[PDB]
C-alpha cells in the first residue's frame, strides 16, 4: 500500500509540475513579446 | 513546489506590472474600432 | 539621420516580428499537444469503461470499481489538461 | 535474550516514535476516501 | 534594523520550533514504551 | 468547504468544524490582503 | 513589533507633515477644475 501509494504521488507530483512549468514559460514568452513590441517598436518609430 | 511558486510569483508580478503600467485606454478604443469594422461587415453580409 | 534611424529601427522590428512568429508557431504546437493528450485519455477512459463492462458481464463488481476510478482518474486528468488548454488558446490568440 | 530484547525495545521505541510523531489525522482522511471508492466500485456492481 | 531583528528572531524561533518537535517524538516514544512494558507485563500476568 | 462536504457526506462532523475553521482562517486572510489592496489601489492612483 | 512601530511612526509623521505644511488651497481649486471638465464631457455625451 505504501508503494501504491508513493508511486501514485511521485506521477501526479512530476506531472503537474511539467504542465505548470510549460504553462509558465508559455505564459513568459506571451509577456516578453509584448515588452519587445512596447520598448523597441514605439522607441523605433518615435525616433524615426 | 518552492521553486515552481517562486516562479509563479515572478509571472504573476510581471503580468500585473504590464497590466497595470501599460494597460492604456488607447487599447479599449481599439477594441472599439475592431467591434465597429465586425458591425461593418455585418451590415455588408445583410447588404449581400 | 533620422532616415537611418527609423530604417534601422524597422529592420530590428523584422528580427522581433521572426521571434513573435517562432513563438506562436511554439504555442501552436503545445495547444496541439495538450489536445492530443486529453484525446488519448478520454480514449483510454473509453477502454477502461468497457473493462468495466466486461468485469460486470462475468459479475466482478470489485474489478468494475476499480475500472471506473481508473476512467474518473483519466477524465480528471483530460480536464486538467482541458484547463490548461484554456491558457495555451487564449496566449496563442493574444500572440496572433 | 538480553541483546534481543535491547533490539526489540528500539524497533517498539522506533514504532512508538513514528505513529506518535507523524500519525497525522490526514491518514483517517485517506482511509476515508478509500471506504468512499470502495463504496463507488460496490455501486458499480450493483449498477451492472 | 527592526526588520532584520524580527526577521533573526523568526529564525530562531524555527530551531526551537525544530527542538519542540524533537521533544515531542522523544515523549511519543516514551508513552508507546511504557505501553509495550504494561501490555507485556499483562501478557505475562496471563501466563502466571 | 469541499472538504467540509465531504466529511459531512461521511457523517465526521469533527473534520467537518475544523474544515470550516480552516476556511475562516482563509476568508480572514484574504480580507486583511483586500485592505492592504486598497492601501495600494489608492497609492497606484495617487501616483499615476 | 518596536522596530514596525518606529518606522510606521516616520511614516505617519511624514504623511502628517507633507499635508500640513503643504496641503495647500490651490489643490481644491485644481478638484474643482477636474470636476468642472468630468462636467463638460457630460455635457458632450448629452450632446451626442
Amino acid at each position: 500500500r505504501n508503494l501504491a501509494a508513493l508511486e501514485a504521488k511521485i506521477s501526479e507530483a512530476k506531472t503537474k509540475k511539467n504542465m505548470l512549468q510549460a504553462r509558465a514559460k508559455a505564459a513568459k514568452a506571451n509577456a516578453e513579446l509584448q515588452q519587445t513590441l512596447g520598448g523597441l517598436g514605439t522607441s523605433s518609430a518615435t525616433s524615426a | 513546489f518552492e521553486r515552481m511558486e517562486n516562479k509563479v510569483l515572478d509571472m504573476e508580478a510581471t503580468s500585473q506590472a504590464a497590466g497595470e503600467l501599460a494597460g492604456f485606454g488607447i487599447e479599449n478604443q481599439f477594441a472599439q474600432l475592431e467591434a465597429s469594422s465586425g458591425v461593418e461587415d455585418e451590415l455588408a453580409a445583410l447588404k449581400a | 539621420d533620422p532616415e537611418k534611424v527609423l530604417e534601422q529601427a524597422v529592420i530590428d522590428m523584422q528580427e522581433d516580428l521572426v521571434q513573435l512568429r517562432q513563438a506562436v508557431a511554439r504555442t501552436i504546437a503545445e495547444e496541439k499537444r495538450t489536445e492530443q493528450r486529453l484525446n488519448q485519455d478520454t480514449q483510454e477512459a473509453k477502454k477502461w469503461e468497457d473493462r468495466a463492462k466486461l468485469a460486470l458481464t462475468n459479475g466482478e463488481e470489485n474489478l468494475a470499481r476499480e475500472a471506473l476510478a481508473r476512467k474518473k482518474s483519466l477524465t480528471d486528468t483530460a480536464a486538467a489538461y482541458q484547463t490548461q488548454l484554456a491558457q495555451q488558446r487564449t496566449m496563442s490568440e493574444n500572440l496572433r
